[PDB]
């Protein structure tokens, strides 16, 4: 017996995605983190989008 | 009326009667709109923001 993922990823974009892509019809997953990370100088994420 | 003299034509007529009529001017203007706005205001989703 074997252990899987019960249902699929729901994966949902934050209200920057939404206004980037209308402006400049692109998107950062996890643009937050983009944003947070990089004001404070931390080089590297802990995970992908 | 006004009196005159002694017989002098003095017309009988008395409050006379006139009738008017009504001018007809109807107005137009039209207000068109596209199938996606139509659609995006009806079937309101569940989708994301």
């Amino acid at each position: 017996t074997v252990s899987a993922p019960a249902t699929y990823g729901n994966f949902v974009l934050s209200p920057e995605n939404a206004v980037t892509a209308i402006s400049y019809h692109s998107i950062l997953a996890d643009f937050n983190s983009y944003k947070a990370h990089l004001t404070s100088g931390q080089p590297h994420l802990p995970n992908d989008s | 009326r006004v009196a005159s003299g002694a017989g002098l034509p003095t017309s009988r007529q008395t409050t006379i009667m006139v009738t008017k009529y009504s001018e007809k001017s109807p107005i137009t203007i039209p207000f068109e709109l596209s199938a996606a706005c139509l659609t995006y205001l009806r079937e309101t989703f569940e989708g994301t923001i």
